[PDB]
This record gives structure tokens, sequence and C-alpha cells, in this order.
């Protein structure tokens, strides 16, 4: 019994959405599916509702107009299309199961969730990050790292020497800026000891600008 | 006994089974005594015909409980719709009762016009059986009963296997656990006792119901796999006349039990189906009354 | 509803043909046969032929081979019947019945031992030199004399007309009780003939109406004769 | 028809736990119950005021009568730590209404002050015209800092960006804050500093334009 | 080939047992059906193979007999019951059927009321003279009307015409119709109409003078 939805997005202002919710473990028409949207940091808010076997839906007063629920019964699959999408709509959207079995539920509740698909709403250019050391200075161990600065999209993967640093590596989550772009640090805690003989190299990937940087982080020199 | 079920809203019959089974295993006897020698394939049409006269005949003295079979889907009408006539379950529950009571009354009434089309099935069928021959009474052809199966049988055991009987049982014990579910927090609210009465009237109705279809499923999936392997020993080979004859009779009967079983089946689904759509309506009418309602 | 139902009356000319339909319902047509039978006016039953709705198969009686055809169309579940070259004798009332599929076929009795078990509603068949006319509509007026007690008679004669038939009531259908209408008679000249008498109370006679309404609609005719007591 | 739930409730490990869900006769609608835990999709709790469904503890337990719904939590986890969210079906106007939300905090872990780590400009971003300082706080439970920066005493506020607290792998919290800023407001300062706030303690760190 | 139905017409009471015999000219094995026809109406199946009783058909309704000889019963002759009963073969592929029975209702005996009419003045305008005399409500059937002109037996001038008995009264009414031309009319004085009816202790006369 699973609800697998489609993966995250990123889109511009007045751009559309379809977002999509494969149903397994049942019979994808025996059950309604609803969606119900979240802000960050916010509660639930039921969009409405899709009957699976028949394709009538019901909007909620909020979401009428501009959400457009269909499926697709021969892949178990159920879409959400968000038309013309502004700001505000940055929510992670969710696809539920109605508990009731059938046609026509007298009460509507859900049982089965979706995993979620972040729908993320920016007008900013795809840019890739710049990358600064942040070098070690002053017990006996020393902080050393990396500045991301303005990227944009979401996500940058952060690496050190070529993978083979993972232990006392922190990666930040990102600050979005008032820009519109995002900024990350990724400091790694090293014995002050090591300073000297051993070289640390951060490799910042940001595959929608397709943009590979190696940044060295060696001690200040004066 | 006697089965009283509804296809659809406004649709209400009857079935005695046992004269169901009965007329059904004389038209076996009656096909397999016409297929057994290829100079007499031609009278399939007679067959036809006056096994479809009997029906006829049978069903016209169906037609004399009309007024109090209409009597009873009128009384059903009003317990199925306690929205529209809104007082005292116990008088309507008794109404039902009784209108149900004076149907069984007038088709007991007809238990002999119902016996006298049966026996003249059977005698019939026994006519046409009981002048079966062979050319060597040791050496008797399986190809009537291969024929009768090809032609009559298999169409039924291929159509009953394509449907998944099995989810339907499953799919019928979720309406009926989720009804109850349902039923017994609303219960606990109150609201109109007449829509909880009958909620729970029309539910019990459902459970015995799903008993029926449960049991009668059963019978189809044993019965689909007797026939075919009874059938493989019954064909491709000859027996002696006696043997030949006891083989026809065993066949008809297992065909008869399974095609009553699922006549029933698909009968009983309609009906589950039908008093599941009333539920649901007296579901969303409690609701509405318990809603908008005074603190 | 297990029923047969038949074309409309029919007058035609001697040496015409003539074409009978009849349409079953709440049956399988193709699982039965179709009987035809007549039955000429005041006479006993004739059986004339039969057809399998299954496969088109005619039994026709000695009597009319070569003049009879009957056909059938298995889409609209209706059998038809043809008789050509008619004569004055093939006046009558032409029926159609549910029979067996296979009347043919040897030791069908014992497969089917059902007789016609449903019939049609029958359809007129009128044979005939005449030419259509309406009734000449003369009253039967009564008088002081031929009064048989104190109940009297007067009526209407609805002669030479055709064809068959005319209706008569009495006071626009007011008048019910004591009424005869006789059936008609065919006489020498080709036309029909009848009368229509009641029987009502002398205290009545100078004082009400008595109207006879003859009404023929194959010509269009509609005849309100006023019946007068005679005085002398 | 509006569902109201108060924003916080928290309890003591082995203590119980009541979420009310406020509405105008909800006694006769019928309440469903959802935990979602942080970052994660929500699970139905209770079904119908009390009904469980199936794999949920005996702990969890509901009832709804007059204009409060109770979601009762015996015997508190630390894994019980979630939103909850009550739901009902309102036929009038068609609509599938959840209430605002509980965050259930569970008392008794134990309070870790914040690490602090403040970088400077690095030379290259200096060299490119540019001047970030980057605090860095870590390993703090409760979860949530107010985050103040200094030039030489006076406030700060202009150029500072701070990220929302972060569930770290060892259950500790995490966040970084940003000042942007020109190299030669950079170099004019004497001293820059970034204090974090977690409880009703300060942890400062001081970084100079005059430094290597 | 050949059915014969004995006897052709039968008088019965409601409550009778009634018995009509119908013979083969040679054998028909028991393929024999019986039909019930009501005047003006459709004929009815009343039995199948001599002896199966059609469903829905009263159960005082009996047949029986095989290859010549063959009876239909009805134990309780009720009101309905009164019509033309028909014997058919279906031995031979070619049906026959019998010349009938008819059942009709037996009452007391009832004369008939004689009334004689002149034909009317429009009537002989056209050239023809139709005399009508009407035998109303008499009981039995059988009735002889004699016309005389001049005392003269008239033959080959008249018609006749019977009704259906009666519903209410299960009386018989005849009208019989003289037919002259107006030459022939206007050379006689006297028109009467002898009428001979076991309800008649003596034939009444109903007459008339021309003018």
């Amino acid at each position: 019994v699973q609800l697998v939805q489609s993966g995250a997005e990123v889109k511009k202002p007045g751009a559309s959405v379809k977002v999509s919710c494969k149903a397994s473990g049942y019979t994808f028409t025996d059950y309604y599916i609803h969606w119900v949207r979240q802000a960050p940091g916010q509660g639930l808010e039921w969009m409405g509702w899709i009957n699976p076997n028949s394709g009538g839906t019901n909007y909620a007063q909020k979401f009428q107009g501009w959400v457009t629920m269909t499926r697709d019964t021969s892949i178990s699959t159920t879409y959400m299309e968000l038309s013309r999408l502004r700001s505000d709509d940055m929510a992670v959207y969710y696809c539920a199961r109605d508990l009731w079995f059938g046609e026509s539920p007298p009460y509507y509740g859900v049982d089965v969730w979706g995993q979620g698909t972040t729908v993320t709403v920016s007008s900013a250019s795809t840019k890739g990050p710049s990358v600064f050391p942040l070098a070690p200075s002053s017990g006996g161990t020393a902080a050393l790292g990396c500045l991301v600065k303005d990227y944009f999209p979401e996500p940058v993967t952060v690496s050190w020497n070529s993978g083979a640093l993972t232990s006392g590596v922190h990666t930040f989550p990102a600050v979005l800026q008032s820009s519109g772009l995002y900024s990350l640090s990724s400091v790694v805690t090293v014995p002050s000891s090591s300073l000297g003989t051993q070289t640390y190299i951060c490799n910042v990937n940001h595959k929608p600008s397709n943009t590979k940087v190696d940044k060295k982080v060696e001690p200040k020199s004066c | 006994s006697i089965d009283i079920l509804q296809e659809k809203e406004g649709h209400l019959d009857f079935v005695i089974i046992p004269h169901y089974t009965f007329l059904d295993y004389y038209k076996h006897l009656s096909y397999n005594s016409i297929y057994h020698k290829s100079s007499t394939y031609g009278k399939y049409i007679a067959v036809d015909a006056f096994i479809k006269k009997i029906n006829e005949a049978y069903d016209k003295v169906k037609s004399k409980c009309n007024d109090i079979k209409n009597d009873l889907i009128a009384t059903i009408k009003k317990l199925e719709h306690p929205y529209d006539m809104n007082r005292t379950f116990k008088k309507m529950m008794d109404e039902y009762n009784t209108k149900k009571k004076k149907l069984i009354k007038c088709i007991k009434n007809h238990e002999n016009d119902f016996n006298k089309i049966c026996m003249d099935m059977k005698n019939y069928g026994t006519n046409l059986f009981e002048q079966l021959s062979c050319y060597n009474n040791n050496f008797c052809n399986t190809n009537g009963i291969r024929y009768h199966y090809d032609e009559y049988i298999h169409k039924l055991i291929l159509s009953v296997k394509s449907k998944n009987l099995n989810k339907d049982l499953s799919d019928m014990t979720n309406i009926l656990q989720q009804s109850e579910l349902l039923l017994t927090n609303l219960n606990k609210k109150m609201g109109s006792y007449i829509y909880i009465d009958t909620i729970k009237f029309i539910h019990k109705e459902m459970k015995h119901i799903f008993n029926r279809i449960e049991y009668h499923t059963k019978i189809i999936n044993d019965k689909t796999k007797i026939i075919q392997d009874k059938i493989k020993l019954n064909i491709w080979r000859t027996f002696q006349k006696d043997e030949l004859l006891k083989r026809i009779l065993d066949m008809s009967n297992e065909y008869s039990l399974f095609i009553t079983s699922d006549h029933l089946r698909q009968m009983l689904y309609n009906t589950f189906y039908s008093k599941e759509k009333h539920l649901n309506n007296i579901f969303h009418h409690l609701i509405y009354v318990l809603q908008m309602k005074f603190n | 509803q297990v029923q047969l139902v038949q074309s409309g009356a029919e007058v035609k000319k001697p040496g015409a043909s003539v074409r009978v339909s009849c349409k079953a319902s709440g049956y399988t047509f193709t699982s039965y046969g179709i009987s035809w039978v007549r039955q000429a006016p005041g006479q006993g039953l004739e059986w004339m032929g039969w057809i399998s709705g299954y496969d088109g198969n005619t039994n026709y009686a000695q009597k009319l081979q070569g003049r009879v055809t009957m056909t059938t169309d298995t889409s609209t579940s209706t059998a038809y019947m043809e008789l050509r070259s008619l004569r004055s004798d093939d006046t009558a009332v032409y029926y159609c019945a549910r029979d067996g599929p296979q009347v043919g076929d040897f030791d069908w009795q014992v497969y089917y031992y059902y007789g016609m078990d449903v019939w049609g509603q029958g359809t007129t068949v009128t044979v005939s030199s005449a030419s259509t006319k309406g009734p000449s509509v003369f009253p039967l007026a009564p008088s002081s004399k031929s009064t048989s007690g104190g109940t009297a008679a007067l009526g209407c004669l609805v002669k030479d007309y055709f064809p068959e038939p005319v209706t008569v009531s009495w006071n626009s259908g007011a008048l019910t009780s004591g009424v005869h209408t006789f059936p008609a008679v065919l006489q020498s000249s080709g036309l029909y003939s009848l009368s229509s008498v009641v029987t009502v109370p002398s205290s009545s006679l100078g004082t009400q109406t008595y109207i006879c309404n003859v009404n023929h609609k194959p010509s269009n005719t509609k005849v309100d004769k006023k019946v007068e007591p005679k005085s002398c | 028809y509006e569902l109201t739930q108060p924003p916080s409730v928290s309890v003591a490990p082995g203590k119980t736990a009541k979420i009310t869900c406020g509405g105008n006769n909800i006694g006769s609608y019928s309440v469903h119950w959802y935990q979602q835990k942080p970052g994660q999709a929500p699970v139905l709790v209770i079904y119908y005021d009390s009904d469980r469904p199936s794999g949920i503890p005996e702990r969890f337990s509901g009832s709804n009568s007059g204009n409060t719904a109770t979601l009762t939590i015996s015997r508190v986890e630390v894994g019980d730590e979630a939103d909850y969210f009550c739901q009902v079906w309102d036929t009038n106007t068609d609509h599938v209404v959840f209430g605002g939300g509980t965050k259930l905090t569970v008392l008794g872990q134990p309070k870790a002050a914040p690490s602090v780590t403040l970088f400077p400009p690095s030379s290259e971003e200096l060299q490119a015209n540019k001047a970030t300082l980057v605090c860095l706080i870590s390993d703090f439970y409760p979860g949530a800092v107010t985050v103040a920066w200094k030039a030489d005493s006076s406030p700060v506020k202009a150029g500072v960006e701070t990220t929302t607290p972060s569930k770290q792998s060892n259950n500790k919290y995490a966040a970084s804050s940003y000042l942007s800023l020109t190299p030669e407001q950079w170099k004019s300062h004497r001293s820059y500093s970034c204090q974090v706030t977690h409880e009703g303690s300060t942890v400062e760190k001081t970084v100079a334009p005059t430094e290597c | 080939i050949r059915m014969t139905q004995s006897p052709s017409t039968l008088s019965a009471s409601v409550g009778d047992r009634v018995t009509i015999t119908c013979r083969a000219s040679q054998s028909i094995n028991t393929w024999l059906a019986w039909y019930q026809q009501k005047p003006g109406k459709a004929p009815n199946l009343l039995i199948s193979k001599a002896s199966s009783l059609e469903s829905g058909v009263p159960s005082r309704f009996s047949g029986s007999g095989s290859g010549t000889e063959f009876t239909l019963t009805i134990s309780s002759l009720q009101p309905d019951d009164f019509a033309t009963y028909f014997c058919q073969q279906y031995n031979s592929y070619l049906y026959t059927f019998g010349q009938g029975t008819k059942v009709e209702i037996r009452r007391t005996v009832a004369a008939p009321s004689v009334f004689i009419f002149p034909p009317s003045d429009e009537q002989l305008k056209s050239g023809t003279a139709s005399v009508v005399c009407l035998l109303n409500n008499f009981y039995p059937r059988e009735a002889k009307v004699q016309w005389k002109v001049d005392n003269a037996l008239q033959s080959g001038n008249s018609q006749e015409s019977v009704t259906e008995q009666d519903s209410k009264d299960s009386t018989y009414s005849l009208s019989s119709t003289l037919t002259l031309s107006k030459a022939d009319y206007e050379k006689h004085k006297v028109y009467a109409c002898e009428v001979t009816h076991q309800g008649l202790s003596s034939p009444v006369t109903k007459s008339f003078n021309r003018g």
C-alpha cells in the first residue's frame, strides 16, 4: 500500500507544474485521492479530491480555477496541475488516499499519504556558485571550510578531497538571500597537527549550471 | 426455499431454487439425448422451443404474484428512503415483514402450478433419454457428452473464471466493515434514530446477502474444478450403455448445481449493491442532520 | 408480453393479391414457427400453412398450393402471408399463430408437442367486385298499431353499403338498453345491409326523440336519421 | 467551519499529553487525527474520534463530545515529538477541514549550548570586491537561537541572512548566519561579532580585519 | 385428415358437466389440440397432446383419447365457457380442424315479441321496398318466419339475421327483411310475417295493408 509522487520541482512564476502520484499495493480505482498542500512551517490545506474511477473532481474553494486533477487508470497514476504559479505557491504538495473504499464516501478522511513533492517558485536565473576558502585559524582541533556563494537553484553537492574525506565534515543547509540566490558553508573539523602535512580541497558541484569547482583550503599565509 | 432479489432500484424478483436446478438438470438431459447420435442434432431448435415454452409458462405463474410483489417494492421504497414517512421504524420493519410474508404466501399458493410445469420438463427430458440407444451396447459414443460440453458448458466456465469472485468478496468485506465502523461512531452521536435503525437493518440484510454470495462462490469454484476433472473421464472413450447413462446423469447434476449457484451469486451481487446504494444515501443524510444541529 | 400483431383490414378485387403481416414480440422468433388459419364469415377454422422462423421452411395446404406464399423477416420478427389470384370465397378473417419450428421434420411432435398456442388479433380480408358506397339510412318507424303491450319497437335500416363495417348507436350513445344491432347480410348486389332496433316504452314515443347514429368510416359517412312515430 | 488547536503542548517522557481540537458542535463531527514528524509525510493515528488504525499503539486514544475533541497520548516517548492535526468533513461546505496543528515538545532532553565558528572574508572574495562574514552555529538543543551581529559594538541588521534551525544526525540542531558587507566596510571597523543566544545565554565570536 | 365433432350445438347451464366428442377419419395417435373461440375474438389453445392442459387454462378443462376417439370435458360450466370449441389434428403436417361445437346458455322458453315495419317513404322513392319483421328476445334460437303477401307465401325474396345470445337475458333476436321493387310492392295490399316458435301456442301473425 503506497503512493509515490514525482520529484522536486523548480519553476518560475507564470509557469505550470503537473505533479504525479502512482498508487501501489491495491486497486487504484477503488479509493478516492486527495491533494493537500503545506507551506513551510505551516499547516495542512486540503486542495480537493478526485474519484479515480470516473475522473470526477471536487476542488476546495481556494484551489478552484487554477488546480486541475486528472488520472490515468492504466498506470495507477493521478496528477495535479497547478496553472500560473506564483511566489506564494512554494509548498510541499501531497497526494493522499481516502480510507473509504468505493464511490461517494459519506465522510472523508485519509489513511495513506505520498512522500510529498516540493514545488519551488522563483524568478531567479540558474547561476553557478562562486567558491571561497574559509582558511583555518585560531584547542588542538582546527576548523576550515568552503563558502559556496550565490547559486540557484538547489541543490549543490559538497565533497572533500574527491570524496575521500568524510569525517568531521558538516555541510550546512543553505540560506536563501533577498537576491533569490543561495549560499552555504561546508566546515570540516580537523586535527590542528594535520594542518602542515594534510592538504584539503573542497569539490563543489552544481548540476543545474553544470559547474564543478575545486578549492584548496590552506592555512592563512601572512 | 425461495430467495427474493433486487437487481436494480424498483426491480424485485424471486427464485424457487430447487425448481431452478430441477428445470436446468432436465435441459442438460434433453441436449445430451439429441447430441448422442448425429441423426438428431437438427432437433436442437425443437428442444430449445420446448424449454423456452416451459419457462414462459413458469414465468406466467410467477406473474400471478405481480401485485403482491409490487406491494413489497413500494414498502421497500419507504424503508430505503426514511429521509422522505419520517417516523416509527418498528412500524416500517413490521410493514416490510408482512408484505414479504404475503409474497411467500402467494408463491406457496401456486406450488401445484409450478410443480406441474416442472414435472412436464422431467417427463419430456426422461422421454428422450429413455430412448437413447447405441450401435454396440458395449461401446456407446461419448461425442454427445463432448459436443454438449464444448457448446453449452465451456462458455460458462471461461466466463466465470474471467471474473475475480474472490476479490468481489474482499470488496464486500471492506464495505461491510467501514459501514459498521461509521455506524458505531454515528450511533454514539444519535440524530434521527430512524436513520440509525434503518442503517442497522440494511447493514444486517447485507451481511446475510454476503454469506449467501460467499457460500455460492465456494460452490462455483468447486464445481468448475469438478466438471473439468470429470469431463476428462467421460470423454474420448466409449462406455457400456448403463455406464454411459449413469455418466450423463452425473454430468447433468454437476452442471445444474454450478449454473444454479452462478445464477444466484450474480443476482445476490446485484442485491448487495442495490441495498448498499441505499445505505450510502442514509449515511449521507444522517451526517447532514448531525452536522446541522444545535449545541 | 407474448403477442402477434397483424396488419389491418383489406379490401381486394377478384384476381388480386393480399399481403398480411404478423409481427412477434416477447419470444425468440427464430426458435418457433408461424401457422396461418382463416375463417370464412360464419364458418369454421381452416388451416392454410406453416413457416419456420428458424430456417424458412414452409408447408402449404393442398387447396392453396400454387397460390399462397408465406415468408419471414428475422430482422423485424415479422411473418408475411401472400395470397394471390383472390376469389370471392377468400373472404375471411386470416389469423397467424405461434407453432413449433420443425413441423415438416418427421417425429416433430416428440420434441415439441404443443398446439398453436399464441394467436394474432386476426385480419379481415374481403374479396369483392363491389365499389365503396356509404349506406342509405331508412327509419323503421313505430305506430299506434304494432306495439306489443306497452313496448314499442323502432329501428334503422342501414341499407346498401360497402365495405363492412358500420357502427350504429342510439341518441349519441345515451340509449343502450334493448338495442340490437343485427349482423349484416351480403346481398346479390354485392352490398351489405343491416337493422338496428331498440324496444322502448309506448309512454315515450310522443315525448322522447330517437336518433340512430350510423357511421361508415370506409366512405367517410356519418348519418344521423331521426326516427319518428307514424301518425296514420 | 473552523478547527482551532493550541499551537503547542509540552510533556515529560512518562506523563500523558492531551491535544484539543475545538469546533462548534464538533461532537456531531467525526474527528480523524494525523501525526507528522519533522520533514515527514503525515500518518493517521486516530480515526472516527477513538479508533486506532492497525499498527497504532494503545497509548494513543481519542474522545470527542460537545465543542472539544481530545487526542490523548499516554506514556509519551521522545519519538512522539510531532505536529498533530485534527480533521473533519463538513457537508454544508463540501470541504475537508484540517486544524492549525499542535507541536508536541517532549521535555527531559538535555540542553546543549551552541558551538560558534566565525569566518572573516577570504582574500579571494575581497579580491572580487566583496566581503561575507560566515557564522556557523551547531550542536544546540532545544533547537532555537537568536543571532545578533555587531560592528564596533553598534548593532548591524542590514546585509544579514540567517537560516532556520535544522536537525542534525545526532539530534542536536544547526544554523548559519551571514553578514554581506563591502570590503571598505570590512576594513573600516576594528571588530565584528556574531552573538548567538540559545535559552538565556549568549555565545560570542569576534573577528578583526587586522588578523592573520 | 377429417375431424368430426359431436354434437355441433349443445345447450347447457352453469355448473353442468359437458363433454364434446371429436372423431378422426384415420389414427392421429395423441396429436390432437383443443381450442376455444368466443365470437368476434381469436381462438385460444386449451389442450395439447390430447390431454395436456395448456398453462393457465382452468382445471375444469380436461382432455382424453387416442387414435380416432377424443373427448373435451368441462367439469363445471362457468359463465365464460359458453363459446364454440374446435378440435384439431396435427398428426400429419397438414392440419385439419373440426366443424366446431357451440355451447349456448339454457334458460326458460321465452316467446318472441313480433313487430312488422313497412318500407319508409324515402326508400319507396328510391325504387325499392323493404319490410322488416323483428322477433325480439326469444328462447330457444329456433324460429320460423314466413312472409305472406295477400296470403301468398313468398320464397327467395327475404334475408334473416340472428344476434349473438344475450349477455343479460340469454335470448336471441331475429330480423327478417323482405325486399320488393316499387312496382311489385305497389301491386299488393296485405303484407304479413307468420312466426312459429315453441313459446307461442299457435303462429303469431303481424300484418299491415300498404297506404
